């Protein structure tokens, strides 16, 4: 019972809500335990990089599926 | 001791002093309308006599007078119905041609092009087609002329005036005392024999001397203006003997115990009349006479002013077993001192009775030319279904009200109520499990069929062609009823209804009644009905059982019966009161009744209603229910989409009104969502801004505008939701049946 | 005068009641003789019995209702399906054991209805559940395998 | 609990005052035959470890992939089977 | 008589009477001057 | 475990204490009001968050405030 | 398409093996007591 | 001069036939509460868990799950039978902790000698702005 | 000229490497 690593108060919840709120507040970095401004900005910057990689992967997947099982040439 | 008439003289003065002082009945509404919430509170507690006074005598007097007022209102409504049928109808013309002329009893004025609603019903008359079945009722009663309808309307007005006078007299002049109301034995004895028994006997007498001869001549074929008047048959045994020979013997066979002589007009045939399509009036006469005798005999069981008779308290206290400890002790005190408990029992049985009435009326059409009137049949069935559902929900609500206000632990110790309240957890848990099991095994079957049909695997569906789910029990019962005549009912010439099986009863080229075959679709829809009824029962029962206390809130009884919550603590206590359970039960009841009426409509349009062309029966929808009702897509396309073309194409015709309401209802329903998904804080702040705007122009009202309370918001949302949904179904049903019926 | 409904073990302030469904002599005997209520039997053997019964009763449904029920090779396909279901409920048992038993705590004692002190069931332990889970796998797979053999044998069927 | 009368609370016997009863449990070591018990405990010898028991479950995962790449084709699944002709579409398309 | 006139002056009675009077006036305007799409003066 | 706070606007009417269903508030001597008493929350661990105390406070604005925070087995009102 | 056998292996892996493994790991991690 | 009264385990319980709304498994691994009162006569009362019990003539002891249930029963006894009771908290290990009448005096009555815990000396709108306490696991009411 | 099987295999391997980089970034973000 300590999954919400970013929220010590939520980890003490002995009900199923702990899991629920443990997922709905994962991106609210400003409300996490021991969070500063520098760490907040750095985490957001890394998250931006991850999102960009996800977008690139999505586009690559679309292209690969069209070139593998599509009829683009026809 | 000793049942008697105890009354108090002039208890309340008759004047308009309190009419000019709104909120006089409530003590909390005395500080005046400081906020707009006072206006809503004035109407939300107008009939809550339990709060206006702590005396049971005054509450009983108020209830008695309110009953008289309601009776007067019903009499006014009946008078209006008869007057409209006598002055703005085509009943006389409809009598000469009841199979082609469509009944109509309403005429609209030409103001803004609305005269288009005056349809060409027939018989040189223009008006709105009615589906209340009043024409069939009047024909069964032998009205024949319009003067009789006018006389009945005037008599109904006189009765309404008498009812209102009775209420005023019993509340301001001669008010009965509490001991007079607590005479359950006398009340039951009079309501069983003096009311039901005497009324049934009187109706049987009227049917014998008025309905039988007039209807017999009408069926044989005689102009309505040529049939003798009712008094010519009621006071002339010669003519009535010409129609029924057993009458040449008078009343001698009745007193000599030779009742067989009366077998000509007191038959036990069965089935329906092949000419009119309804039940044999002789059979109805015999039925009313038998039930009248039974009720009169039953009205002599309870003890009153003599030694003979039984005691309700004695009978209740004597029914106790090893599994119920004390038994029914304390029930007599609860039912003789609490109006809410009696209201709950009466509402439950009353709604159940209404549902049973709807079933028995479509199965066995009791009026002539009623079965062939598809619009009237569908309308009557749906109307009674809705009335029954509403009454049942109200029964649950009042049961919870009694448990919250009139419950007393010192009087209910180790009895049925106490033992039930001591194991509510087991009851609720088991009901919850059965509801989940029913939901799965009922809806998941439809979902599985939808998935298989979409995947191109019709052989893996739950249909009559693939995995069959035949209702063997229902089919067995149906065949048993079909084989009842001559075996388990030797004196019966035919079955009670043609639905059990047999030939097809058609009148005027239209099928009045025919056997109703049950298949996999019927099995699925019946389990859906059982599941919905179980969920509604679970909600209502949970509210009644936990209205006093609960593990989450141990003092729920102190908060009352109608409260919004207990704050956001403990995770949230929103809608924890019994009133909220009733609020949710209303939605579930609406869902259940909606599915029931949809099933009835589709089944009758696909396997019953139709036309006979000497080569078979051409049903309205062609029997697509047996092949499409096993999937949700079939219900959406073959029933909702296919049958809605009649209401969406009614513009520019007489049914245009049905097309307008169909849309209007859709609006109201959606409107309800605003009150169901919102909260009071948002509206209060918005009102704050609007109030600032008003104050800026010196136009702010002293009666501070306030947002509707949480409970009021829920009530408004539920009322609008049900009004919109029911009105939508009403418009759709009426337009479809009036365009293809 | 008899009262067949009494509070659980005479205590009327415990969320339970004794009824002819829970305290019935025959019902109590049958329920107590199940492999789950054997504090003195090894968890592995009880798990083997439970798995055997569950695996055997789990073939039938897919045999008579599976997508390939109208094919002669339905018995084999269903045997494999039951094996897969047993493996799934196997990982379920393992996950439950790994989550439930991961710590120790001075729990309260356990007594019988008469008041005789008894030790806690060894099944409610880290090693007890692991042994029970292992037996359930062997028994569950064996039950599914026996389900296929019964289809081939059994002269009536 | 010392429920000899109407007392259902006892600090010296708090174990019985909280309803901590087995209700149906019964300790008995005389039941399964020794020869059959040995066979089963022997069959499930090393399968009592989390890593080893998970390995058995991993076999089920391999069977799932084996079915898709071989089992599905051997049962003549419609998705792994062939296709017959086609349609043109609403207008002049494909 | 004073109490009766006071009751007739209440918000619901006055609201229903005002709505009825306005509706009646509009109905008669449309009865004598029907299909008034534009303000043709 | 919610946060309950009392402010100097309190008039010592003791209504919030009587409205508490878990005995979380109590009256202690004070000298800032005519009643010479102030409200306090020594047992906030037993507070469930029903906010019944706020519905009974007559001061404007409220002199007693409840801020819902971390949920525990007692604050959630769980009997199982 | 080239390598027709790939979908028959990747679809069950992403829809059956990967989800079961992910759910089991997540369930074991969200109830660790000491992560 | 007040001391917490010890909890007597010899106190009989009220006459009750049993119910399914009583103690569950939480009382065996977490805690439960006990309410003891003194009645001048044997009379029927309503239990917070559903049903009706009969309190004996003399000392009565009742074990419930949550503290709110005990307080609700105490409120019923005080407003209906004018009976004063004591609430204790019992843990599985065997520790009893006095509760509600903490100092023998009801909380609604000032006793002069209590702890003025959680009492801010400012107004509700005089709290620090949320932006001034950012990046700190505290709300404006805790400053 | 449809893509051959070797191209699909190469793409899958490169995707595996990309997934490894992604899991490394996720682990770094968790810290
Ligand atoms: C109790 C139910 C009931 C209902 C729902 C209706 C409904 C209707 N009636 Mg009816 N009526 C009823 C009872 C009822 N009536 C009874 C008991 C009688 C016998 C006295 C009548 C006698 C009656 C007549 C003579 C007429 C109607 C008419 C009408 C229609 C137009 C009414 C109107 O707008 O007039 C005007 C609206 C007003 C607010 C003014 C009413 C002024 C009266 C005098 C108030 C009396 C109190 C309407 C559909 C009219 C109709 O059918 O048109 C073809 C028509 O002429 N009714
Ligand atoms: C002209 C005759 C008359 C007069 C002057 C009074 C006068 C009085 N009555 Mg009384 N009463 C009368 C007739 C009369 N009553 C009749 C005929 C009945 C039988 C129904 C009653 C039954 C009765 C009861 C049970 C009670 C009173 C009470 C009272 C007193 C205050 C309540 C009140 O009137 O508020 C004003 C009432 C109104 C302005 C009208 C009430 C609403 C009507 C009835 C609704 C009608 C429905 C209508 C069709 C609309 C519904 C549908 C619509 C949406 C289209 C008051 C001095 C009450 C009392 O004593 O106070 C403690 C009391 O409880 N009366
Ligand atoms: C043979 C005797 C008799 C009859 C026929 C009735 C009939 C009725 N009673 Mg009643 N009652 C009786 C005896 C009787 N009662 C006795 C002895 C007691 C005391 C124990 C009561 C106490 C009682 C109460 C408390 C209530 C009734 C109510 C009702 C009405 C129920 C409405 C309904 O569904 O019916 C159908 C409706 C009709 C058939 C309308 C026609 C009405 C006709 C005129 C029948 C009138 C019968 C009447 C008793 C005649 C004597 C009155 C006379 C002095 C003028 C109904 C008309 C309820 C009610 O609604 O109040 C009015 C109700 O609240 N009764
Ligand atoms: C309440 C229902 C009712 C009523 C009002 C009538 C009324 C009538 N019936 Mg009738 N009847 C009925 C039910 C009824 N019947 C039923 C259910 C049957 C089936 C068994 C019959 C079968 C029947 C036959 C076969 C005949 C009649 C006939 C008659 C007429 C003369 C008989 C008579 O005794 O005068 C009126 C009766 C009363 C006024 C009843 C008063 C009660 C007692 C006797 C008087 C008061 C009590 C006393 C003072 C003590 C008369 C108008 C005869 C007739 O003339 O045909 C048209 C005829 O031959 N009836
Ligand atoms: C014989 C039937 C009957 C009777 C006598 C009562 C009597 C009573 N009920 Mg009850 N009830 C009933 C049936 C009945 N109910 C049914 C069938 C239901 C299920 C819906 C309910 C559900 C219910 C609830 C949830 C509550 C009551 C309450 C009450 C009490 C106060 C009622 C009041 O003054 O509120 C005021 C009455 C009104 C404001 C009338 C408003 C009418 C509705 C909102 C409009 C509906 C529109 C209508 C269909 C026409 C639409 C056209 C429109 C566009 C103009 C009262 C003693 C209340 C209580 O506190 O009990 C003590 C309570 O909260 N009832
Ligand atoms: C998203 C991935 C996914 C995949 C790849 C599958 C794949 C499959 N499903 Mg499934 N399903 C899924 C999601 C998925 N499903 C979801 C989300 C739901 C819930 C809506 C369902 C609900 C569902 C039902 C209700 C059923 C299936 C069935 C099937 C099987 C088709 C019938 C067949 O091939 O004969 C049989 C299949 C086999 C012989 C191979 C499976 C056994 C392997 C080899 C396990 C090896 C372990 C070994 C014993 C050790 C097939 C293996 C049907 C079935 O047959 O059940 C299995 C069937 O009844 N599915
Ligand atoms: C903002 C919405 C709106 C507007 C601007 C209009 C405008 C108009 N409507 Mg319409 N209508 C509406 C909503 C609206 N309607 C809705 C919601 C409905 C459904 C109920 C209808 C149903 C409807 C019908 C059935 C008819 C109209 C008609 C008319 C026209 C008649 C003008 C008139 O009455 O003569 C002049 C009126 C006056 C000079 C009176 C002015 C003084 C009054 C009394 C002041 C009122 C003070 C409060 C007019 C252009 C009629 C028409 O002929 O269409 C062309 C007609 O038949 N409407
Ligand atoms: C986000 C882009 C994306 C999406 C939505 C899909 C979707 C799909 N792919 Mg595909 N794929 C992608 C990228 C993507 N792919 C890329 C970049 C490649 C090149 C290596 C492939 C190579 C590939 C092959 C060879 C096959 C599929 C197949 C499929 C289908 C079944 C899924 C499966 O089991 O295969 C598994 C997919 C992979 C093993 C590689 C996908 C890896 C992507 C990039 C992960 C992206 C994660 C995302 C960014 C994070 C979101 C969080 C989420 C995981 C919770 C499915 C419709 C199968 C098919 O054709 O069905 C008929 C098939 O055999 N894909
Ligand atoms: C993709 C990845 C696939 C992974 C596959 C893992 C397979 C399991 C594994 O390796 O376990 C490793 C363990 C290690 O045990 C160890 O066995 C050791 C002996 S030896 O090393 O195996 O010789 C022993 O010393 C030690 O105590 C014990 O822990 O070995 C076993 O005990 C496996 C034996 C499995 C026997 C049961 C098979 C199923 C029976 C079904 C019955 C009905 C069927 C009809
Ligand atoms: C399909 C049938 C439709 C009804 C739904 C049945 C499901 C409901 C199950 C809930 C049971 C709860 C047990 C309460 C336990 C309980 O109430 O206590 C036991 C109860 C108490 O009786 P006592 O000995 O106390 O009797 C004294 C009484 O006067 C006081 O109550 O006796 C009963 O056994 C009632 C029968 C319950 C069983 C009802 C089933 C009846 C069978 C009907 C079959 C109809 C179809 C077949 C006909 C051929
Ligand atoms: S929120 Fe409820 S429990 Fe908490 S202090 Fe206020 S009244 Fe007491
Ligand atoms: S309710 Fe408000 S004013 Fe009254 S004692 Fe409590 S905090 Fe003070």
């Amino acid at each position: 019972k300590l999954f919400p690593k970013f929220s010590q108060a939520l980890a003490q919840d002995p009900t199923t809500r702990r899991i629920w709120f443990g997922i709905a507040t994962a991106h609210d970095f400003e409300s996490h335990d021991g969070m500063t401004e520098e760490r907040l900005y750095q985490k957001i910057f890394a998250s931006h990089f991850g999102q960009l990689a996800i977008i690139f992967l999505w586009t690559s997947g679309n292209l690969f599926h069209v070139a593998w099982q599509g009829n683009f040439e026809q | 001791k000793k049942v008697k008439i105890v009354v108090d003289r002039n208890p309340v003065a008759t004047n308009f002093e309190k009419w000019a002082k709104p909120g006089h009945f409530s003590r909390t509404l005395s500080k005046g309308p400081t906020t707009t919430t006072w206006i809503w509170n004035l109407h939300a507690d107008a009939h809550d006599f339990d709060t206006q006074t702590s005396d049971l005598e005054e509450i009983s007097r108020k209830v008695f007078s309110a009953h008289f007022g309601q009776l007067g209102i019903i009499f006014i409504w009946l008078s209006g119905m008869y007057f409209h049928g006598a002055r703005f109808s085509n009943y006389e013309a409809w009598l000469t041609d009841p199979t082609h002329i469509k009944p109509s009893a309403q005429v609209v004025w030409p103001i803004v092009g609305q005269e288009i609603l005056n349809a060409d019903v027939g018989g040189g008359f223009q008006g709105l087609q009615i589906t209340s079945g009043f024409f069939q009722l009047w024909r069964a009663a032998g009205i024949t002329s319009e003067l009789q309808l006018y006389t009945t309307a005037i008599g109904a007005l006189v009765m309404a005036a008498a009812m209102f006078f009775a209420g005023w007299f019993h509340y301001h002049k001669a008010a009965p005392k509490l001991e007079w109301f607590q005479n359950v034995e006398s009340m039951l004895n009079h309501h069983l024999g003096g009311l039901l028994g005497l009324g049934s006997l009187a109706w049987a007498g009227h049917q014998i001397h008025v309905s039988l001869p007039i209807n017999k001549l009408l069926d044989a074929g005689v102009d309505p203006k040529e049939i003798p008047l009712p008094h010519e048959f009621t006071l002339n045994p010669e003519l009535m003997a010409q129609l029924y020979p057993s009458f040449s013997k008078g009343l001698a066979p009745f007193f000599t115990l030779d009742w067989a002589q009366y077998s000509d007009f007191l038959t036990f045939q069965g089935g329906l009349n092949p000419v009119t399509g309804g039940l044999w009036l002789t059979d109805t006469v015999h039925h009313h006479l038998a039930i009248a005798v039974l009720f009169l005999i039953a009205g002599h069981q309870y003890r009153t002013n003599w030694g003979i008779g039984s005691s309700l308290k004695e009978i209740l206290e004597a029914h106790k077993g090893p599994f119920t400890g004390e038994g029914h002790k304390g029930l007599y005190e609860i039912l003789t001192t609490s109006w809410h408990a009696q209201l709950a029992i009466n509402l439950a049985l009353f709604g159940s009775l209404s549902i049973i009435v709807a079933h028995h009326m479509y199965a066995m059409p009791p009026y002539p030319y009623l079965a062939t009137d598809y619009g009237t049949q569908l309308s009557l069935f749906t109307h009674h279904m809705w009335i029954g559902g509403f009454c049942i929900v109200g029964a649950g609500a009042h049961a919870a009200i009694f448990m919250v206000r009139d419950y007393d632990p010192t009087n209910n110790y180790n009895n049925l109520l106490d033992r039930v309240l001591r194991h509510r957890d087991a009851i609720i848990s088991h009901l919850n499990w059965v509801c989940i099991f029913l939901g799965f095994h009922s809806f998941g079957l439809y979902i599985h069929n939808d998935t298989m049909s979409a995947l191109g695997r019709p052989q893996d569906m739950f249909s009559d062609t693939a995995i069959q789910l035949q209702p063997v029990f229902a089919q067995w019962v149906q065949n048993t009823h079909f084989l009842a005549p001559g075996f388990t009912a030797p004196n019966a010439l035919a079955s009670t209804s043609p639905s059990w099986g047999g030939d097809v009863v058609a009148v005027g080229g239209k099928v009045a009644m025919m056997p109703i075959s049950l298949g996999t679709a019927d099995f699925l829809v019946h389990h859906i009905h059982a599941f919905t009824i179980h969920v509604t029962v679970l909600i209502l029962l949970k509210g009644v059982l936990y209205a006093r206390s609960s593990r989450l809130i141990p003092d729920k009884a102190n908060l009352g019966f109608r409260f919004p919550c207990d704050g956001p603590g403990r995770g949230g206590t929103c809608q924890v009161s019994a009133w909220d359970h009733v609020f949710l039960g209303l939605f579930w009841m609406y869902n259940s009744i909606s599915i029931v009426i949809f099933h009835f409509s589709w089944k009758m349009q696909s396997d019953v209603w139709g036309t006979v062309s000497a080569n078979g029966v051409s049903h309205i929808t062609g029997g697509n229910f047996a092949q499409s009702a096993n999937t949700i897509n079939g219900w959406l396309r073959d029933f909702l989409w296919a049958q809605s073309s009649q209401v969406i194409q009614s513009y520019g015709s007489a049914l245009s009104a049905y097309g307008l309401i169909f849309l209007g209802a859709h609006f109201v329903w959606a409107f309800s969502l605003m009150f169901l998904f919102s909260g009071r804080g948002y509206w209060q702040e918005l009102i704050e801004s609007i109030v600032w705007a008003h104050n800026k122009l010196k136009v702010a009202p002293a009666i501070q505008p306030r947002a509707l309370s949480i409970t009021q918001g829920r009530a408004v949302g539920v009322a609008h939701y049900l009004l919109g949904g029911i009105a939508t179904t009403w418009s759709f049903f009426l337009a479809r049946i009036l365009a293809v019926g | 005068k008899v009262q067949v409904v009494q509070p659980v073990n005479g205590d009327p302030f415990i969320g339970m009641l004794e009824t002819p469904v829970t305290s019935s002599p025959a019902i109590a005997w049958y329920l107590s003789n199940l492999p789950a209520y054997r504090t003195g039997v090894s968890p592995l053997l009880r798990g083997v019995e439970i798995g055997l019964a569950h695996g055997y009763l789990l073939v039938g449904p897919f045999i008579k209702l599976g997508p390939l029920r109208d094919v002669e090779n339905v018995a084999e396909i269903v045997g494999c399906i039951n094996g897969a279901a047993t493996v799934l409920i196997l990982t379920l048992c393992l996950a439950y054991g790994a989550v439930t038993f991961q710590g120790e705590g001075p729990q309260v004692g356990v007594k019988t209805l008469s008041g005789r002190s008894i030790p806690r069931d060894p099944l409610q332990s880290a090693d007890g559940w692991n042994k029970f889970t292992a037996g359930f796998a062997v028994g569950g797979l064996s039950g599914a395998a026996w389900g296929y053999l019964c289809t081939q044998i059994l002269p009536y069927y | 609990k010392y429920g000899e009368e109407s007392r259902y609370f006892d600090l010296k016997d708090l174990e019985n005052t909280v309803g901590s009863w087995d209700m149906y449990g019964q300790e008995d070591k005389s039941r399964y035959n020794g020869l059959q018990s040995e066979f089963f405990e022997r069959a499930a010898n090393g399968l009592s470890r989390r890593e080893y028991i998970l390995g058995l479950v991993a076999i089920g995962g391999a069977g799932i992939l084996a079915w898709g790449g071989k089992g599905a084709a051997d049962v003549r699944l419609p998705t792994v089977g062939p296709q017959q002709p086609a349609q043109v579409g609403p207008r002049g398309r494909l | 008589m004073k109490d009766f006139t006071t009751y007739l002056s209440t918000a619901p009675v006055l609201t229903l009477l005002s709505v009825t009077v306005v509706a009646g006036l509009l109905i008669e305007i449309n009865r004598f001057f029907p299909d008034a799409l534009i303000a043709a003066f | 475990s919610h946060t309950v706070k009392i402010y100097d606007t309190c008039i010592g009417c003791t209504q919030c204490v009587r409205a508490c269903p878990t005995d979380v508030l109590e009256m202690v001597p004070w000298d800032g009001c005519k009643a010479n008493q102030i409200a306090s929350a020594p047992r906030t661990e037993d507070c469930v968050g029903c906010k019944r105390c706020e519905s009974a406070c007559p001061t404007d604005f409220l002199s007693v405030r409840v801020y819902l925070g971390s949920e525990t087995t007692r604050s959630m009102g769980l009997a199982y | 398409m080239s390598a027709q056998f790939l979908p028959s292996i990747l679809v069950p892996l992403v829809g059956l093996v990967f989800p079961a493994v992910a759910m089991a790991s997540m369930f074991l991690y969200i109830e660790k007591e000491e992560i | 001069a007040f001391t917490p009264p010890t909890l007597q385990s010899d106190t009989p319980s009220p006459i009750f036939g049993g119910s399914t709304g009583g103690l569950l498994s939480q009382a065996q691994v977490e805690e439960f509460h006990v309410i003891t009162w003194e009645s001048k006569k044997e009379q029927i009362f309503e239990m917070p868990t559903g049903g009706a019990a009969i309190m004996r003539q003399g000392p009565n002891l009742l074990k419930l799950a949550r503290k709110e249930q005990c307080l609700a029963l105490l409120t019923q006894l005080r407003t209906k039978f004018k009976i004063d009771g004591y609430i204790y908290r019992v843990f599985p290990n065997g520790e009893v902790q006095y509760l509600h009448p903490k100092d023998g005096v009801y909380p609604e009555k000032v006793n002069a000698g209590r702890s003025g815990d959680n009492t801010n000396m400012r107004r509700i709108g005089q709290n620090k702005e949320p932006v001034q306490i950012k990046f700190s696991g505290k709300i404006p009411a805790e400053f | 000229m449809p893509i051959a099987d070797y191209q699909v295999f190469t793409a899958l391997f490169l995707a595996l490497a990309t997934g490894i980089f992604a899991v490394r970034l996720g682990v770094a973000l968790y810290k």
